[PDB]
């Protein structure tokens, strides 16, 4: 049912590493946020 | 609540020896675990001797 990959020790046959992220967006509360840059205290000012 | 475990808690020296001192005072509130399951029962882990 399953067969080896022939992958020979020397473009289109090369082993291309891929990552999927495959994102759960309901089965638990919010988690990972991107973050982002912060700005500099003012005071006495609106 | 709604998939948030909150836990609170706060430690006193106290003299009485078995019941709570006439007195009042607020719990912390520590700890706000986003846990997202269902709870209905419970146990308490205990120290053995």
């Amino acid at each position: 049912p399953l067969q080896s990959y022939g992958f020979q020790p020397t473009v289109g046959y090369q082993p291309y590493r891929v990552v999927v992220l495959s994102f759960e967006l309901l089965h638990a509360p919010a988690t990972v946020c991107g973050p982002k840059k912060s700005t500099n205290l003012v005071k006495n000012k609106c | 609540i709604d998939g948030y475990f909150k836990i609170y808690s706060k430690h006193t020296p106290i003299n009485l020896v078995r019941d709570l001192p006439q007195g009042f005072s607020a719990l912390e509130p520590l700890v706000d675990l986003p846990i997202g399951i269902n709870i209905t029962r419970f146990q308490t882990l205990l120290a053995l001797h």
